[PDB]
Order: C-alpha cells, then sequence, then structure tokens
RNA sequence: CGGGCCCAUACCCGGCCGUCGCUGGCAGUCGGCAGAGCGAGAAAGAGAGUGGCGCGGACGCUACGCCGCGACGAGUAGGAGGGCCGCUGCGGUGAGCCUUGAAGCCUAGGGCGCGGGCCCGGGUGGAGCCGCCGCAGGUGCAGAUCUUGGUGGUAGUAGCAA
RNA sequence: UAAAUACCGGCACGAGACCGAUAGUCAACAAGUACCGUAAGGGAAAGUUGAAAAGAACUUUGAAGAGAGAGUUCAAGAGGGCGUGAAACCGUUAAGAGGUAAACGGGUGGGGUCCGCGCAGUCCGCCCGGAGGAUUCAACCCGGCGGCCGGUCCGGCCGUGCC
C-alpha cells in the first residue's frame, strides 16, 4: 500500500505522466533488465537501454535465442530497433519492427565512464540496502 | 349478481410484529404455540400484546405497580407487563414484588431487587406457569401521550378544551380574536 | 475487552458510564422449552386429523 | 430511500396522482400563509382561534436572566440528596435532620404539590409557597431563606 | 442456542442460493441441501453427514460430538465406511438409530447413502 | 393553503438565501489545523504552562 | 433412454398466447411488451367486444405444474460442477441448466458429473 | 444536484455500542462464523487468543 | 291465444387462479428407553396409588413454513400492498463466470411466468460481466405544434420560360 | 496593533458511492475556435483501424474515379470519418398471397423452416427358479473411536445464586 500523501493512485494522471514524460524520463522509463551473467557481477538488476548494446528478444513473435545489436532507441513511439529483427514490407523494403524494452534482456553493455559511473552507484545503493536490512 | 359491499369485508388487525427483533420473534413463536395449544386467553392477550406497536404499550411505573398489587386481595401474585417496567423517583417503600416484563429500566431493576423481590423474563413466565394461573395482567396509560391533547373537537369550537399547534407560547401568540370578549367574540 | 465493556455486575471502568444490553428472553432453547415437563402438562391433545 | 417512495408507484399513470379535472397548478391559493382573512377565514378560526390582534402590554428590553426561576416539588425533594442521607436521618435518635440546598442543586423556589414523607428536614431555599411551606411544618422542620 | 442462530442465518448466509423460485444451502453437513431449520448442518449441536470417500469408494459418515461446541477442528468425528450397499445402509440406520443421535433424518441419510453408492457405481 | 388541523409557519426564506450557504465540509480539516496549530506553539514555548497565564 | 420425473400430469394452460400490447402492430416504436391501458377512451381498458384482451389473475396456472417443463422437470441454472451436488438430492424433480457464460472445457466437466449423479441436463450437447 | 444535500447522518452513543457489543458476541459462535464464510474449520478454538 | 324451440359474462353443477374470513390445524418426527388417539349431538382423566425369537416403522416443519374449510372477484379520479419485475453505483458474499471467448447486437430455434420479463440454442463480435444479502439514486416514455440526429411518401414530380 | 475569521480569481497539489462524448465546463479534438452581426455581443459540430502500417508490391480492363486477381494480418467479416454496427428507409434472393385500404381479437385448417439427434419403447425394489464367481455371512477375540448413563462413583469449572 502506498502512504506517501504526495504521489498519487490515480490512473489518469499516471496515463497522463507517461505519455507526456519529457525524453530524460523516457530513458528512465525505457529500461531493461540485465542477463543472469551480467547481474551477478554488477550486483545490478536494471539499466536504461542504449544505442548499441547486444540484447536478446524475450517475447513475441521475434522471441529466441539469438543476441542481436541495438540500432536506435526511438523515445517518441517507446520503442527500441534492434539489427536483424525485421519484417518484410510488400514491395520489397526491410523495416524494422519495434520491441519494448520491458520484453528485452541485455547481453553485454556498452560500457563509458558514465554508464561506469551508473553501474558503481547503483551497486553501492543495494550494498547499503542490504546492510541496512540485514 | 350478489348484492354485498365489500368495504369492510377486510380487517385491519396486526398478525405479526412489524419489528425484526429475533428475540421477540422468537417469543412470538412461542406463545403463538402455547395460545393455539391451550384453552387459556391469558396467552392469546399476551400475544395480541406482543404484536403490538410501542405507542399501543405504554411504559407502566413502580407506583401504578404497586398500588395495583396492593389492591386488597391480589397478594403474592406475578404482575404482567407487556411494555417497559420504569423507575418512579417520588416514592419511598418498595414492597416485595414479582414482576415480568419485556424490558425495566436499570434503576427500577435495582430497586426491585434490593427491596427483595424477583423480575422475569416471558419464557421463564411460560416455565412457571405456561396458562397465566395466578398473575395480574397490567398496561401503563395508553392515552399519557401528549399527542392526545390535541385529538378531539377542533379548538375555536364551544367547549372544546383542544390545545392548539403554535410554535410558541406567550402573550402575543395566538391569545386575542377568538379567545377574548373584548376582540370580536368568545367561543 | 472485559474491564472495556463491562460485565453484567460490574460496569464499564473505561467508559464514563457504561452497562452491558440486557435480555429479553434467557433460554432461547425453544425446542428444549416446548419440550418439558411443565408446559407439556398443560396443553389439550392435538387434533391431527384432515378432513 | 428514494426506492420507497411514492414516485416510482406512480410510473405510468397520466397525473402523477393530482387527478386530471383539477390539474396540478402552481399556487392556487395564493403563496405562504396569505388570505387568512378572507379565503382561509374559516380555517384560521377552526384551528387558530386568537390568532389576529394585540392583547396586553409591550415590554422594549427583555431579560429572561432577569426573570429566571426554576421550581421544583416535595415530590422530587428528597431526590437532591443520597438516600444515605434519608436513611441515616430515619435512623438516627438524636433528632437531628438534615439539610437540604434547592439553590446548590439548581432550583429557586419549593412548590408543595405531593406527600412528604414523616421525617424532619430544614430546606434552604431562595422563595417557598405557602403550601409548600405548611406541608414542611405538618412533617416538623424548618424553612429558611436564603440570597 | 440453535433457534437464534438459525434466525440470525436463515436469509443472509454465504451457503444460500436463491434463483429458478428454488432455494438451496450447501453448508458441508446438510443432507437434501435445503435451507431448513431441521436439516441445516451448522447450527445443531449434533449432526449427521454422509459424503463420498475421496478414494472414490465408499461412503464417509460424519458425526458431531458433544464436547467441543467452540472447537472447530476437533468437533467432527469421521467414520469411512467401504463395503456392499446393504451392509452400509445397515451400519448408518444402526449409528443413528441405536444411539438415538438425531434422530429425525435417519431415512435421509440413508437415501443420501443409496444416491453417492448409485453414483460410484459405473455408468451403463 | 393551509389544510386541516396543522401549525401555521413562517419560514425565513424569503431572501436569496442560495447564494448564502455556509457549508461545514472543512471542519475535520479545520480540527486538525487547529490542534496543530496548539501543539506548535506548545512546543514553542518550551517549559512555559501549555494554556498561558 | 431419457430421465423421466417421478410423476408426469398432464400439464393445462389456460392461455399459450401471449398478451401483445395494444397497437403493437401499427407502430415500430411499440414493443409488445404489455402495458396496461390508461387511456379514458381506451376500448381496450373498457373491455369492449372483440378487442386485445388483458393479463387477468384468472389465467395463473395450477400450482402442481407450475414453471413444470414439457419433459415434467423444473430448471435450475448452474455455473460449475460443485452446484451440481445441491441437485444430487432433487434427482427426480428437477434438472440442470447451464449457463450461456460457462466455456466448453467446462461444460465437459458438467455434462460429465451430471451424467455421473443422474441428473438431467437439458443442453448436454450446446457447444462441443 | 447540490453540494448541501444531508449527506452524514447521526446514531446515538448507546446504540453504537449496543451494535459493537452485539458483533463481539457474534463473532465467537462456530456456526456465524462460517455463515459470513470464514474457513475456521482447522481452527482450535474459535475465540482465538494467542500470546503477547 | 296454445305447445315447441334459439341464447348473455345472469342462475345451477364441476375444474383451476387470486383475495377475504375461520385472528382455523401442525413443535406429536414424544419408536425396542416403543406402544401409534383426540371428528364427535349434549362440561370435565387411554389419571395414580390405599383397604374391603427375528432389531424394523414413507413425506414432512425455508413456522416469513406447510396444510384444510367456506365465501367472494366491475371499475375512471384516488389510496394502499406485493414484485425471485427492470436500470446505474457502493458495502459483504458466490475458492462465481471469462481469449477453449465478456459486454453488446441479430435470430422462421426450445421454453418458463397471468404479467412486468427471464433462461437456454445458433450467428456476429473481441475484454470484461453477473447471481444472492443490504445501501444509494440524475432509475423505466408513444404523445408535450417536446430537444437533437437520421430517414421516407410526395417524386425522377414542380421546375432549370424577363 | 498579531491570533482565532473569509476565499467559485491565481500558482501547485490530493481525493470522490459524481458524468462517461445528445453526458460532464460552451470547449476530452488547431474552442471562446469556425461562423454571424455595423456594434454592444452571439457562438457551434467534431473521440476510437490495428498489437505493430505490416496502410495492399506486382498482373490486367478503363482517360479516370473505379474494379477483378495477388499479398499483410488471427481478422480487410478492421482498407485512412477504417472498434462493435441496432432502428427508420432501400436493393436483391426464397417462400406465400393479392377486386370491398391495410391492419387487429377468438377458433380451426393448410404449407413451410427448425427441434426431439424420436422410429421397436419406460422402469425401481422384494420373492421363486436356472445357470456362475468370491475371502464371504453370523458368533467369538484383540485394539481404537463415539453416544447415553452411575437412584447417590470420584474430581473439576461456572452463576444476571446465596450464606
Ligand atoms: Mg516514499
Ligand atoms: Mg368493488
Ligand atoms: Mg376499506
Ligand atoms: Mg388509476
Ligand atoms: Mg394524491
Ligand atoms: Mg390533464
Ligand atoms: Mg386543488
Ligand atoms: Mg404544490
Ligand atoms: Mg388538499
Ligand atoms: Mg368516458
Ligand atoms: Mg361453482
Ligand atoms: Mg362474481
Ligand atoms: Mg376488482
Ligand atoms: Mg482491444
Ligand atoms: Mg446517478
Ligand atoms: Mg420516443
Ligand atoms: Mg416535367
Ligand atoms: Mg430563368
Ligand atoms: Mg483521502
Ligand atoms: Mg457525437
Ligand atoms: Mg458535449
Ligand atoms: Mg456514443
Ligand atoms: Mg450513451
Ligand atoms: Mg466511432
Ligand atoms: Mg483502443
Ligand atoms: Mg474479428
Ligand atoms: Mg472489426
Ligand atoms: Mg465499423
Ligand atoms: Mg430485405
Ligand atoms: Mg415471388
Amino acid at each position: 500500500m502506498k502512504f506517501n500523501p504526495f504521489v498519487t493512485s490515480d490512473r489518469s494522471k499516471n496515463r497522463k505522466r507517461h505519455f507526456n514524460a519529457p525524453s530524460h524520463i523516457r530513458r528512465k522509463i525505457m529500461s531493461s533488465p540485465l542477463s543472469k551473467e551480467l547481474r551477478q557481477k554488477y550486483n545490478v538488476r536494471s539499466m536504461p537501454i542504449r544505442k548499441d548494446d547486444e540484447v536478446q528478444v524475450v517475447r513475441g513473435h521475434y522471441k529466441g535465442q539469438q543476441i542481436g545489436k541495438v540500432v536506435q532507441v526511438y523515445r517518441k513511439k517507446y520503442v527500441i530497433y534492434i539489427e536483424r529483427v525485421q519484417r518484410e514490407k510488400a514491395n520489397g523494403t526491410t523495416v524494422h519492427v519495434g520491441i519494448h524494452p520491458s520484453k528485452v534482456v541485455i547481453t553485454r553493455l556498452k560500457l563509458d565512464k558514465d554508464r561506469k559511473k551508473i553501474l558503481e552507484r547503483k551497486a553501492k545503493s543495494r550494498q547499503v540496502g542490504k546492510e541496512k536490512g540485514k | 349478481g350478489v348484492d354485498i359491499r365489500h368495504n369492510k369485508d377486510r380487517k385491519v388487525r396486526r398478525k405479526e410484529p412489524k419489528s425484526q427483533d429475533i428475540y421477540l420473534r422468537l417469543l412470538v413463536k412461542l406463545y403463538r404455540f402455547l395460545a393455539r395449544r391451550t384453552n387459556s386467553t391469558f396467552n392469546q392477550v399476551v400475544l395480541k400484546r406482543l404484536f403490538m406497536s410501542r405507542t399501543n404499550r405504554p411504559p407502566l411505573s413502580l407506583s401504578r405497580m404497586i398500588r395495583k398489587m396492593k389492591l386488597p386481595g391480589r397478594e403474592n401474585k406475578t404482575a404482567v407487563v407487556v411494555g417497559t417496567v420504569t423507575d418512579d423517583v417520588r416514592v419511598q417503600e418498595v414492597p416485595k414484588l414479582k414482576v415480568c416484563a419485556l424490558r425495566v429500566t436499570s434503576r427500577a431493576r435495582s430497586r426491585i431487587l434490593k427491596a427483595g423481590g424477583k423480575i422475569l423474563t416471558f419464557d421463564q413466565l411460560a416455565l412457571d406457569s405456561p396458562k397465566g394461573r395466578g398473575t395480574v395482567l397490567l398496561s401503563g396509560p395508553r392515552k399519557g401521550r401528549e399527542v392526545y391533547r390535541h385529538f378531539g373537537k377542533a379548538p375555536g369550537t364551544p367547549h372544546s378544551h383542544t390545545k392548539p399547534y403554535v410554535r410558541s407560547k406567550g402573550r402575543k401568540f395566538e391569545r386575542a380574536r377568538g379567545r377574548r370578549a373584548s376582540r370580536g367574540y368568545k367561543n | 475487552l472485559d474491564d472495556l465493556y463491562g460485565t453484567w455486575r460490574k460496569a464499564a471502568s473505561l467508559k464514563s458510564n457504561y452497562n452491558l444490553p440486557m435480555h429479553k428472553m434467557l433460554n432461547t432453547d425453544l425446542s428444549r422449552i416446548l419440550k418439558s415437563p411443565e408446559i407439556q402438562r398443560a396443553l389439550r391433545a392435538p387434533r391431527k386429523k384432515i378432513h | 430511500p428514494s426506492r420507497l417512495r411514492k414516485t416510482r408507484k406512480l410510473r405510468g399513470h397520466v397525473s402523477h396522482g393530482h387527478g386530471r379535472i383539477g390539474k396540478h397548478r402552481k399556487h392556487p391559493g395564493g403563496r405562504g400563509n396569505a388570505g387568512g382573512m378572507h379565503h382561509h377565514r374559516i380555517n384560521f378560526d377552526k384551528y387558530h382561534p386568537g390568532y389576529f390582534g394585540k392583547v396586553g402590554m409591550r415590554h422594549y428590553h427583555l431579560k429572561r436572566n432577569q426573570s429566571f426561576c426554576p421550581t421544583v416539588n416535595l415530590d422530587k425533594l428528597w431526590t437532591l440528596v443520597s438516600e444515605q442521607t434519608r436513611v441515616n436521618a430515619a435512623k438516627n435518635k438524636t433528632g437531628a435532620a438534615p439539610i437540604i440546598d434547592v439553590v446548590r442543586s439548581g432550583y429557586y423556589k419549593v412548590l408543595g404539590k405531593g406527600k412528604l414523607p414523616k421525617q424532619p428536614v430544614i430546606v434552604k431555599a431562595k422563595f417557598f409557597s405557602r403550601r409548600a411551606e405548611e406541608k414542611i411544618k405538618g412533617v416538623g422542620g424548618a424553612c429558611v431563606l436564603v440570597a | 442456542s440453535a433457534h437464534l442462530q438459525w434466525m440470525v442465518v436463515r436469509n443472509c448466509s454465504s451457503f444460500l442460493i436463491k434463483r429458478n423460485k428454488q432455494t438451496y444451502s450447501t453448508e458441508p453437513n446438510n443432507l437434501k441441501a435445503r435451507n431448513s431449520f431441521r436439516y441445516n448442518g451448522l447450527i445443531h449441536r449434533k449432526t449427521v453427514g454422509v459424503e463420498p470417500a475421496a478414494d472414490g469408494k465408499g461412503v464417509v459418515v460424519v458425526m458431531k460430538r458433544r464436547s467441543g461446541q467452540r472447537k472447530p477442528a476437533t468437533s467432527y468425528v469421521r467414520t469411512t465406511i467401504n463395503k456392499n450397499a446393504r451392509a452400509t445402509l445397515s451400519s448408518i440406520r444402526h449409528m443413528i438409530r441405536k444411539n438415538k443421535y438425531h434422530p429425525d433424518l435417519r431415512m435421509a441419510a440413508i437415501r443420501r447413502a443409496s444416491a453417492i453408492l448409485r453414483s460410484q457405481k459405473p455408468v451403463m | 393553503a393551509p389544510s386541516r388541523n396543522g401549525m401555521i409557519l413562517k419560514p425565513h426564506f424569503h431572501k436569496d438565501w442560495q447564494r448564502r450557504v455556509a457549508t461545514w465540509f472543512n471542519q475535520p480539516a479545520r480540527k486538525i489545523r487547529r490542534r496543530k496549530a496548539r501543539q506548535a506553539r506548545a512546543r514553542r514555548i518550551a517549559p512555559r504552562p501549555a494554556a498561558g497565564p | 433412454a431419457a430421465l423421466r420425473p417421478l410423476v408426469k400430469p398432464k400439464i393445462v394452460k389456460k392461455r399459450t398466447k401471449k398478451f401483445i400490447r395494444h397497437q403493437s402492430d401499427r407502430y415500430v416504436k411499440i414493443k409488445r411488451n404489455w402495458r396496461k391501458p390508461r387511456g379514458i377512451d381506451n376500448r381496450v381498458r373498457r373491455r369492449f367486444k372483440g378487442q386485445i384482451l388483458m393479463p387477468n389473475i384468472g389465467y395463473g396456472s395450477n400450482k402442481k405444474t407450475k414453471h413444470m417443463l414439457p419433459s415434467g422437470f423444473r430448471k435450475f441454472l448452474v455455473h460449475n460442477v460443485k452446484e451440481l451436488e445441491v441437485l444430487l438430492m432433487c434427482n427426480k424433480s428437477y434438472c440442470a441448466e447451464i449457463a450461456h457464460n460457462v466455456s466448453s472445457k467446462n461444460r465437459k466437466a458438467i455434462v460429465e458429473r451430471a451424467a455421473q449423479l443422474a441428473i438431467r441436463v437439458t443442453n448436454p450437447n450446446a457447444r462441443l | 444536484t447540490k453540494t448541501w444535500r444531508r449527506w452524514h447522518r447521526r446514531v446515538n452513543t448507546t446504540q453504537k455500542r449496543y451494535a459493537i457489543c452485539s458483533a463481539l458476541a457474534a463473532s465467537a459462535l462456530p456456526a456465524l462464523v462460517m455463515s459470513k464464510g470464514h474457513r475456521i474449520e482447522e481452527v482450535p478454538e474459535l475465540p482465538l487468543v494467542v500470546e503477547d
């Protein structure tokens, strides 16, 4: 149950906020879970998706075990494009099929200084939380 | 082709209590059986009164109860009220009484018990005397309610001592024209 | 809870003036009341002959 | 509960319970209680005699607090003290009589309406009536005045 | 008491089905599965219940004891009976009549037992 | 129009009374606010009697 | 071999046609759902000769045969298996009726249990 | 519709306490609890009391 | 003036429905620990005492239930009662229903109720819905030269002639 | 000269037994907008493809709108005012009928479309007889559980009981 008297349970308000969130909030919404091995080796459960990460598709018509590289993150439509998840149009052109990041599992992150800083921050937060809990 | 009138064919009496009190309904079941299976009219009167509305079973006071039980001849009998027995404050001596009633107020119960009597419920009464033998059946003043001072011959009519409906009692409220001989007429 | 709502003899102590409500009929075992000797003695014989 | 009202049983009937001949008009007799002298005159005479006119004197600035005076009767008189007092008084043999303060209880005048138990008392009241004083004396006791 | 409990639950229980101008009660120990004071399986001091065994063969006869009214866990004693039809009926009839255990409903109990045994008998 | 025995009344509803109707829906909020201000003042005046002089 | 009820009396119905609302044949806005005519000049209300009849209480059916289906049973709507043990002991007088909302996989189970319990089902092969 | 419809109601304290007492009394009967629908069949004793 | 004959919702006999009355009957289902009854012109005991083998017995009683006797049945304005008649929302309850298909819609299909209406079958449809106990209401249309929207006959007509 | 007091404007908020696109603000949408009046002012209608445009490549008749094929989709029976798609009204197919306008109530008859998945007709207990097969009955022994008791068994608890 929610006890904070300054956040809503209003369905309409939550939908409006989600569909009108600015880009830097779209980034936070567009988060995907790391694989089992990455999760074990980083102590971090999820990471906002980036443009050049290897991922897998877990649900839908394109689910499988193949490793695909993200092509572009289309924040306006809340979908991401992978390098070989695509269908065939009528004329013969191949266009990409959008997939929600919540149905995708990250396989190998694109590391830079800021990404590493995010990972270490999340790891430290989970460590302090576990110390408090136990 | 029958020459009859159907105005008064349907009687209006109460066939069952209007209340939904489960305890009262259990009492009604018991006394229905008693009055059907015995030839004593005490049970018939008792369930007739159990059916009635609160206004038709007014409370009975200790003063009336003591007077009617101290009437000569009816010594150490059981007084039966299908209403409420209520404490009376301007009485000093309470005799050893034997009471059966639907409910007794707390202070009246204390007075009766401290005097040294006994208070019963109607199921205990049915077990003690199924036919109501050795009982005194009483009831409170049915016309004690204040609404009865407004009924009858209308006011403003000769020889009618009927209370009028006035928002307040005072000098300026309904005392001049029909009530004075100086202000026109007096009925 | 007993102190809160009082007993039949002892009134509630955490209420300024409260005591438990009373029972209009004590023995609610109607069948036991009906098939008791004192009552069963004072009845007329049943008529269960359908005419 | 609108499901128990008379409007639900009048659905379908044309006039909604107000008759076809004389319709439900808006104010066919006048607003409020007007006409009390002309066309409601006999209603006013038959149920409100004395409603018109003036009578008595006028008081410009009345004070109910000034006129305040509660009354008690000898029937209720002994209920103003603990019955322990009455038991002790009827039990003792010296003859000392208990003191009653109707002013302390919240009464000012003592009226004598009914029987008084045969037991000496002293009543401390602000006002008395002749019969109340007579009954107190007949019991055997005093009436004192207080301010 | 039983009559008071019935006056509470006669129209406001959770086992009550009221449709198609018929009324039914679905409490466990109710023979004939009808909303009735006599056949109610919860409000009485002593009831019986004939239910099919979970094994799929025979019947289970439930008796309510005398002591633990307010102790639900140890209130009903179950008797599993896996015999032939006539002797199952005889066993139930003796359990009711000889013990004088609420004899208002022995015929209903053996009717239910016969129905359950017929049901356990394979269909043609 | 009076009908039969009744008590003739004088309702003071001939003005524009619906324009001024003061509801009390904020009564619990007002009570909470009063109690909170009471606690704030009591804690502000640290050792002094909470009910003033 | 359909199941038979305990007894099958000769059901008598005082009327088989339905009471149609007055003047519903001349309009489409007027359904045949019966409404009592209340007009001051209505010949149907005044019970003129050769007009539409009105539903008197004298048309009520026999209480011994009321609600009896032509098979001789009385219907009972059931939504799942647990509501058939209800009709277990009303075997010869009352039949079962599966709701329109129940899906096929559950209708199969209800029908199988009813066949086991010898309770008649009026729509036993509905969906399949 | 107006905001000054009589939304709230008033009940006497004596009969409020009466109702509380009645509810507590009913909550100690296995028949009434099972009729309300609780799965109390394996409960040892219905006025279930546990230590502090 | 005479016989005969014809028929109304009137009268007679019979069946069924409801209302009214008898403020009628039934807790007695008291069973091997047992002994079957309270209907018959004429009050009140299947009264108690003191001396002269074989293990058996249908249904019933949601007492707000069931059963039995008689009589009665017109209806505007109007009054009252009963609705397991209907609509929307809330509190409890149905170990309720539902992508193996909810609501809604159509139906020369099968039925129930005097009726308000309701339940099944078939098709379409694609995401929610309902039973019982209570609570609440912006709660039921044929009419208002009613409001809004749409569609007819006129009618392939009048007309497209300063 | 602070506080207790008022607040349908404004900046943020939170909630609802409220309305659910003829409702709820006039305004769920490029609404004080389009439009009307010289002006003061007046003032609307208008939501929904699909999960994802995968929004129909290509062949062919036609100037073209527009069709017939092919393809996407679970579904085009979702084809850019495209969820579901009722009534009035219209076209066509099938059936029936047709000189007192049509229509209606009561009673039959005739024909249809469907249903019964009708077409050899019900069963349920007791007894007699005929064929068969069993762990198989009564009684008895052991063990466990339960119901009613001891005229007046021993021990407990409780009292809207008392001394
Ligand atoms: Mg927080
Ligand atoms: Mg009449
Ligand atoms: Mg009358
Ligand atoms: Mg009328
Ligand atoms: Mg009227
Ligand atoms: Mg009129
Ligand atoms: Mg008038
Ligand atoms: Mg008026
Ligand atoms: Mg009038
Ligand atoms: Mg006329
Ligand atoms: Mg006749
Ligand atoms: Mg007649
Ligand atoms: Mg009539
Ligand atoms: Mg959808
Ligand atoms: Mg509403
Ligand atoms: Mg209309
Ligand atoms: Mg022309
Ligand atoms: Mg021209
Ligand atoms: Mg809140
Ligand atoms: Mg619209
Ligand atoms: Mg609008
Ligand atoms: Mg719409
Ligand atoms: Mg709508
Ligand atoms: Mg649309
Ligand atoms: Mg949508
Ligand atoms: Mg589809
Ligand atoms: Mg579609
Ligand atoms: Mg469409
Ligand atoms: Mg057509
Ligand atoms: Mg043709």
